């Protein structure tokens, strides 16, 4: 007798059963070293989708440009970057043919938040690379830093508050024939100790900063046996890079293809809409198949050039001030530069030594002293390589800049609906890379050609999606944003429940945070009753654990233990008592949305209450704790 | 009103930042404003080549083809055993206890002093060695732990802390140099990656697959109370726990899975409390049997040496020496990574039994740590799935179903599943036993996730949602079926876990496929 | 470090994580008690929080409720409501913009006022459904 | 070479050569083996005279 | 005197064996010549390092 586990899916469909075919208890798979590798196959395989465009020397940086927009029709089922532009602005004007006005209201609307929109924003979002230090620093200190350094060099309108001065002078900066700067100097007085120094750079130099995009890999990421390189901005490109943003997802929220605004628990509806109405249109003893589809490469085939084109395509009727600032975001990623990882790590076995060649000194080693694989890749590099460690990256993209602007192209070829007003119908929904496609003819022939001439629809437009991660099969049965649906059930069982454990900020408050996660997985995930019941047992064992807040009853040993152990004998009324302080836990079900102080008031004693709620106590981010979710907690005694 | 002016050198970027054909943005500008497509995409299909398209095929029981033939071949290795501790072959020395928590180091001092033939056993018996480990470093540095746990310090550092530095081999390491010396050094040259090796079916993964989804005499997950039920929901939830947790508390799975996390959890202590030292940790454990007697249950110690890196990814070397009583040499082929010496014997239940001490120079990250004690999270996975296949009975049938799916009642039988094969004939079970299946596949896709275990469960997916397009009669379609089988295949190297999964795939596959003919 | 709870459980171990005002609130805290260093000459170790609920002055709380009447709004509705039987056949949920406290879409089978929304958790089912009348 | 040369013809009073940690390497100097406790070389039986 | 001293060259290490401990390590481990030697010592070897 042998167990099987796959065996369960002969009594139960994959779907039900598909949360277990799913590793997310284990360690997500990091990367270890140096990611330039990584970064360098990524400019390789962005060049090789479009090395049959022009190549050219750009005259601003000195680097050489692969244009793949306009250029020949791809001749074999490889990835391609070979838009054209017709094509795109066909699908465009077909697109807003069917949402007339939409444009120009998203337009406006984007228009009126920008002329609100102050310099303070900014601060909001993820590292960001500082051009003054040529690191990775958050969005706040890297705001700063460049503020700062733009008043050494005269350029004002930070100060003046709008973005649009701020924005202004960013562009000015890009004139000035020298930038002054502070930077942070490292001498070794033994001890080594950072200082301000204010440095000077010269005006290509700050141009290539300015483009510059930081690469390192992509850890935590979960699903893939190698991992990639995921890239961050300077604040040179953030401001703008927000408004384009703010302009995509004005359209996308209109649209019923797009999936990515779309958050929450809202997603099983979409997917249940888009089904039941391709049904419904359905043509009598048709036949409705979908395909569960899937883009490889999608990033790197994406051109900045086009998103240029649509940028104005959508802003056709507007002032010529807004236009130019909606096309800013995509002219700077159309001459991005990529900062390539770290170096490399050569090693002699003989002498037990190791050594790090950094990105500038690459092709200072001969290429035999390299393994196979990167010496192929220093041999195809070397066309783009830049004498200062970078790396020119003209066509494709990089994941998670344009993300609302992508899925407008990609819903935008889903609305083509036909080609040649041949015999099928189709639509479908569109996320980012992620798409399902619905197609509804007379028959399965008929089906397949209609999905035939979508994959190539698909190709002059740029978006590649992959024969081998893609099938087909009859409506009713699909996959999509990592959802599956079947026969009217949806079985969202890919997001990883968030760890149930301290968030680390402070006694009451992370029992207020952690009984908020729970609830809100019941409410919106379909999370059950005695998941969730044992959800809340897991997170109290780890809070009693970290806070070393065990039950007055429990044989624990410790500081605070014996301080738990002496007030759970003098206090009267033990139910009263707080987790945190030893007592015990009687959050239910019924009960995860009441602070457990507010909870214990009449149960509590005269004198604990009294104690922890001192109007004035020695020991005393409420709103939202660090994403920013909100938490409803009452001040006392543990909110240190 | 509002004037943003360009500048000059951003205007330059702009014009040169144009599709082919059109010298400067201006041009650009005002094609897409004034000249309207309509028709260019049938077109630009027509012109394109016809020998780009989906050819697409139809799916078809014969289509589908074993994943990854080569796991069959008798030549390629037999997969060993790589996973941090031993499961299924564990022996844990049982110290009864009264339940008071102690720590680590006291409870390792006392389980050792009950076993004293153990702990005072100083000839070694080496039984097999496996490629390169110094025997002499790994015993001394065994009973380095053993008297460092049996000292009456408090502390559990390592006393000898330089016989350390090279026994667990932190002193082999490469010195770095300046980049100029190595540029011109000519003889120092990038090294070639190391492409794991490519083995077959190992009996040993079946095995801990049969004998970890067990249910034993003794339970270790014990959990915290909540609140008093006074909701019908309240008490349904409680009646499907108690039900969901009596029968997963004595599984052989769950003992394992407390281990692995509070472990992980001891060595995440102590990398931050110590960085450039040698401790030892305890691989302990507690747990409580059926009439409630509590043990604590020693499964060996461990040397975490030094770190003295602060990251996610930096290796920290742990060198674990594990209790078992299973001889390494009836399956040769299971441990070629670990030095094994027999160090006594002890009567279980009035009969001998070996006791052989597992030796093995690991390494971890913070990460992994960290994930270690997030290995109970597999309780949550299992569950969430009975809590689905329990609400669909109730569905169909208003009562809970809860006690009809697990014993039965007047209107329903118990629910059965096929959990396993014998000569060739498939195997029915109850719903517990699927419950503790369920269970142990979770835990060992922590215990043998890597990146390889990622790609063929991601990748076999839709393969597994074929098959059940397949079983539906919808007629699916794929586009290229050899290219997702590759991608499927390439992730089948030396994983265990993975391989095992590709001979059960298999196995189910010509399952399904010869009920489809009937 | 990119992991607050981790960065919480090594900080609660050490021996005085918390930071202390300046005061006479501040100095009624014992240096030592029973050997556990409650505080330095501010820094405090959280030891010195559980002495305070433990051993200390009783304050005043006259002002408390009405400072946070929502809260104890929210914990009489629970208390005064009742329950009802459970069903666990297949429910219908319509899709609705609803407020949670006295807006998000959710889905929704029956009541739709904000007493019932802010206990939805506990209610609406894929498989069951319960009965609830808030107090 | 070079830097003998470059030391001699600087105006400093002193011989020093400027590149002390190239010279380590230079010369082999930093390629001398790592003398280790006899017991630990007694147990490694891959050390032999 | 001193004692001999014995390298691994792969591992680049070396360590001085003295006197007493001659023949602590199999003679397999010295080199030839060395080895004779220390066959025809033992019978006069007394163990504290001294002949
Ligand atoms: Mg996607
Ligand atoms: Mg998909």
């Amino acid at each position: 007798m042998n167990i099987n586990p796959y065996f369960l899916f002969i009594d139960v469909p994959i779907q039900a059963a598909i949360s277990t075919t799913f590793p997310y208890t284990g360690v997500p798979p990091y990367s270890h070293g140096t990611g330039t590798g990584y970064t360098i196959d990524t400019v390789i395989r962005t060049h090789e989708y479009s090395n049959k465009g022009k190549q050219y020397i750009s005259d601003v940086t000195g680097c050489t440009m692969v244009d793949p927009t306009n250029g020949p029709l791809p001749e074999d089922n490889e990835p391609s970057a070979y838009a054209q532009l017709d094509c795109v602005l066909e699908a465009l004007d077909r697109m807003d043919e069917e949402h007339p006005g939409l444009f120009q209201a998203a337009s406006q609307n984007a228009m009126e938040t920008l002329m609100v929109t102050t310099v303070d924003k900014l601060t909001q979002g993820r590292q960001t690379f500082d051009w003054t230090v040529c690191r990775n620093q958050p969005a706040a200190t890297a705001l700063n830093t460049t503020i700062t350094s733009f008043r050494l060099n005269d350029l004002n309108g930070a100060d003046k508050g709008g973005l649009i001065p701020f924005c202004q002078d960013i562009i000015d900066s890009l004139d000035r024939p020298e930038m002054t700067f502070f930077s942070v100097k490292n001498i070794k007085k033994i001890k080594r100790i950072p200082m301000k120094v204010k440095d000077k750079i010269t005006k290509v130099e700050y141009i290539k900063r300015a483009l510059s995009l930081n690469t390192m890999t992509k850890d935590a990421e979960r699903g893939k046996l190698k991992r990639r390189a995921i890239a961050t901005a300077g604040i040179q490109i953030r401001g703008f890079v927000l408004v384009v943003e703010n302009l995509a997802k004005n359209i996308c929220e209109n649209l019923e293809q797009s999936g990515l605004p779309v958050g929450g628990n809202e997603k099983k509806a979409k997917l249940s809409n888009a089904v039941a109405k391709m049904l419904s249109n359905c043509p009598p003893g048709g036949i409705s198949m979908t395909v569960t589809g899937d883009n490889t490469k999608w990033n790197e085939c994406l051109n900045p050039r086009i998103f240029l084109a649509m940028t104005e395509r959508i802003t056709r009727d507007s002032p010529i001030w807004f236009r130019d600032f909606c096309s800013i975001a995509p002219v700077l990623f159309s001459n991005k530069i990529a900062r390539l990882g770290k170096g490399f790590m050569i090693t002699s076995k003989t002498k037990r030594l190791k050594a790090q060649i950094p990105c500038p000194d690459l092709f200072s080693i001969p290429l035999e002293r390299y393994n196979e694989e990167t010496r192929a890749k220093l041999k195809k590099l070397k066309p783009f390589f830049n004498e200062e460690g970078t790396a020119s990256l003209s066509p494709g993209m990089m994941m998670g800049m344009f993300n609302m602007l992508s899925t407008v192209l990609g819903v935008a070829a889903l609305g083509i609906k036909n080609i040649g007003n041949k015999e099928y119908l189709w639509d479908g929904l569109q996320s980012s890379d992620d798409f399902a496609l619905f197609v509804n003819a007379k028959d399965e022939e008929t089906c397949m050609e209609g999905i035939n001439d979508f994959y190539r629809t698909c190709k002059l437009l740029g978006i590649n999606m992959s024969k081998k991660k893609s099938y087909c099969n009859e409506t009713g049965m699909f996959e999509f944003t990592s959802m599956f649906y079947r026969d009217g059930f949806v079985s969202n069982f890919a997001m990883e429940l968030p760890s149930f454990g301290v968030a680390g900020v402070n006694e009451s408050a992370d029992m207020a945070i952690g009984m908020t996660i729970i609830k809100n997985n019941m409410i919106n995930n379909g999370m059950g009753p005695a998941t969730a019941q044992t959800a809340i047992q897991l997170f109290i064992a780890d809070y009693r654990y970290t806070y070393k807040c065990h039950r007055g009853d429990s044989k624990v040993e410790g500081k605070r233990m014996k301080i738990i152990k002496e007030l759970w004998e003098n206090t009267k009324g033990r139910d009263g008592l707080l987790v945190a302080d030893g007592g015990p836990n009687i959050y239910n079900l019924r009960n995860l949305h009441i602070p457990e102080i507010v909870l214990k008031y009449n149960l509590m004693d005269p004198e604990y209450k009294g104690r922890l709620l001192h109007p004035q106590n020695p020991f005393v981010g409420i709103k939202e704790a660090d994403k920013k979710m909100d938490y409803d907690a009452v001040s006392g005694t543990h909110s240190w | 009103g509002i004037d943003f002016k360009l500048g000059q050198t951003i205007s330059r970027l702009r014009d040169i930042s144009v599709p082919a054909g059109f010298s400067n943005f201006e041009g650009m500008r005002s094609y897409i404003d004034n000249i309207d497509p309509k028709g260019a995409i049938e077109r630009n299909l027509a012109r394109m080549s016809p020998l780009v398209s989906v050819t697409p095929k139809k799916l078809t029981w014969e289509d589908l083809r074993p994943i990854g033939p080569h796991i069959y071949n008798h030549e390629l290795p037999e997969v060993p055993y790589n996973a941090f501790l031993l499961m299924s072959d564990e022996l844990g020395l049982a110290n009864m206890t009264e339940g008071k928590s102690k720590k680590p180091k006291t409870l390792a001092k006392e389980c050792l002093e009950k076993y004293s033939t153990l702990r005072d056993q100083t000839d070694p018996i080496l039984i097999m060695k496996s490629e390169k480990a110094n025997e002499n470093f790994l015993w001394k540095l065994w009973r380095d732990c053993v008297n460092t746990i049996s000292n009456e310090e408090m502390s559990n550092e390592l006393q000898k802390t330089n016989y350390a530095k090279w026994a667990t081999g932190d002193g082999l390491t490469y010195q770095k140099i300046m980049k100029e010396v190595a540029i011109d050094d000519e003889t120092m040259c990038q090294e070639e990656p190391k492409i794991p090796n490519k083995c077959r079916v190992a009996a040993w993964v079946q095995t801990e697959m049969n004998l970890l989804s067990t249910l034993t005499s003794k339970r270790a997950l014990d959990l915290p109370e909540i609140g008093p039920d006074v909701a019908p929901v309240e008490h349904v939830g409680s009646e499907r726990r108690k039900y969901f947790v009596n029968e997963i508390n004595y599984c052989k799975a769950s003992t394992v899975m407390m281990k692995y996390v509070l472990f992980h959890t001891s060595l995440l202590n102590e990398s931050n409390a110590s960085m450039g030292k040698y401790k030892v940790i305890p691989i302990t454990n507690r747990v409580v049997n059926e009439k409630g007697e509590s043990f604590d249950m020693l499964y060996g110690l461990a040397v975490k040496g030094q770190s003295h890196l602060r990251g996610d990814t930096d290796v920290v070397t742990v060198v674990t020496f594990e209790f078992s009583s299973t001889d390494p040499r009836v399956d040769s082929g299971k441990w070629p990574k670990y030095t094994v010496f027999r160090i006594g014997s002890l009567f279980v239940s009035g009969r001998e039994k070996s006791v052989y001490l597992y030796c093995r120079v690991n390494g971890t990250n913070k990460i992994q740590m960290k994930w270690g004690m997030e290995a109970r999270r597999c309780l949550l996975q299992s569950m969430q799935q009975m809590e689905a296949i329990v609400e669909q009975e109730s569905s169909i049938q208003g009562y809970d179903m809860t006690k009809a799916c697990f014993k039965g009642d007047r209107v329903n039988s118990p629910k059965t599943f096929s959990i396993g094969t014998q000569e060739g004939k498939l195997v029915k079970g109850s719903f517990g036993k699927a419950l503790r299946v369920i269970f142990t596949k979770c835990l060992m896709h922590y215990v043998f996730g890597n990146a390889q275990l990622e790609g063929f469960s991601a990748e076999s997916r839709r393969l597994l949602l074929l098959i059940q397009a397949l079983k539906d009669r919808k007629g699916p379609w794929v586009f290229d079926l050899e290219g997702m089988y590759s991608g499927i295949e390439e992730c089948i190297s030396n994983n265990p876990w993975v391989i095992q999964s590709a001979y059960w795939f298999n196995e189910w596959l010509g399952f399904e496929k010869e009920g489809s003919k009937v | 470090e990119k992991n607050p709870s981790l960065r919480m459980k090594w900080a609660m171990c050490s021996n005085f994580p918390l930071a202390l005002t300046k005061g006479d609130m501040a100095n009624r805290i014992p240096l030592e008690y029973k050997g556990i260093q409650l505080k330095t000459n501010q820094m405090c170790s959280i030891a010195a929080v559980t002495w305070w609920n433990t051993y200390g002055p009783i304050g005043d709380t006259e002002g408390f409720e009405r400072v946070y009447e929502s809260f104890f709004l929210r914990k009489m509705r629970l208390d005064n409501a009742t329950w009802g039987r459970i069903t666990f056949g297949p429910v219908e949920r319509v899709r609705k913009r609803v407020l949670l406290n006295p807006r998000r879409f959710l889905p929704v089978a029956g009541a739709t006022s904000a007493e019932f929304i802010e206990m939805l958790h506990c209610l609406q089912g894929e498989n069951w459904r319960q009965i609830y009348h808030p107090g």
